[PDB]
């Protein structure tokens, strides 16, 4: 929601979750990699030591599953993990990550407003 | 144009 | 009539100087910015093929 | 987007796939020279002294460009 239709940055938030640059961020947070690697009980279930980045988005897509609802207009997050605690904070650190990048999304077209004001007003003062 | 007017005026003063 | 066509000339001028600080300013200025929703990522395996 | 919609993807989508980005291009990185680099295959190396349109071709057939029509997003591969 837009602090004083928003179709927009829903589709936004909707891209960057399943985004290697959300991932990275995350992972060097709270160390996806190991908690993932831990249950050595089952194989089908596990990330590998040594996988590929690639890979490792693509557990990382499977884990973490977004839903549109678009007659609702709501965007509802599922994030598995093998501890409550954890799936609660990798939760809690996507919504973060995500409002954090709503707002970086507007203030980098405002900084260069910002910059191009400045040399103006620059100017006028010479 | 400006300066053309001006010049005119200027002219016609006297 | 010399006084009002002055007038008329000073009005075009301050007019036309205006505009052209106005095209001038707008020519420079960043009016269209392409935001990355997802920067260009470092490959470390090989998807093809 | 615009500071202070669907027509600059547009204008986008046709400009990654042209001829004046792709000399650009190739002025700057040298495009030719990397894509030329794998001897062992010939399928899908770029021959030396080949035509502009086929290094165009080539280009357009190596950079992949997507759009999200929902979402008005466009994706280059």
């Amino acid at each position: 929601r837009q602090t004083s239709a928003s179709r927009e940055d829903t589709c936004y938030l909707q891209t960057y979750i399943h985004s290697m640059g959300l991932l990275q961020k995350l992972d060097q947070q709270l160390k996806l990699r190991e908690h993932f690697g831990t249950p050595l009980r089952d194989p089908l279930f596990r990330l590998w030591g040594g996988t590929s980045q690639e890979w490792f988005l693509e557990y990382y897509r499977s884990r973490v599953e977004v839903l549109m609802d678009d007659i609702c207009g709501l965007l509802t997050v599922r994030v598995q993990g093998f501890e409550p605690e954890f799936a609660q904070a990798l939760n809690r650190a996507i919504l973060e990550e995500s409002e954090r990048f709503v707002n970086e999304l507007s203030h980098r077209m405002a900084r260069e407003q910002g910059q191009f004001a400045e040399a103006e007003l620059e100017r006028a003062t010479a | 144009r400006l300066q053309e007017a001006k010049r005119q005026l200027i002219a016609f003063q006297a | 009539d010399l006084q009002l066509q002055v007038g008329f000339a000073e009005d075009a001028y301050k007019l036309a100087l205006a505009a052209v600080e106005s095209a001038r300013i707008e020519a420079t200025r960043k009016l269209k910015s392409l935001v990355v929703v997802e920067p260009p990522v470092l490959p470390e395996i090989a998807e093809y093929p």
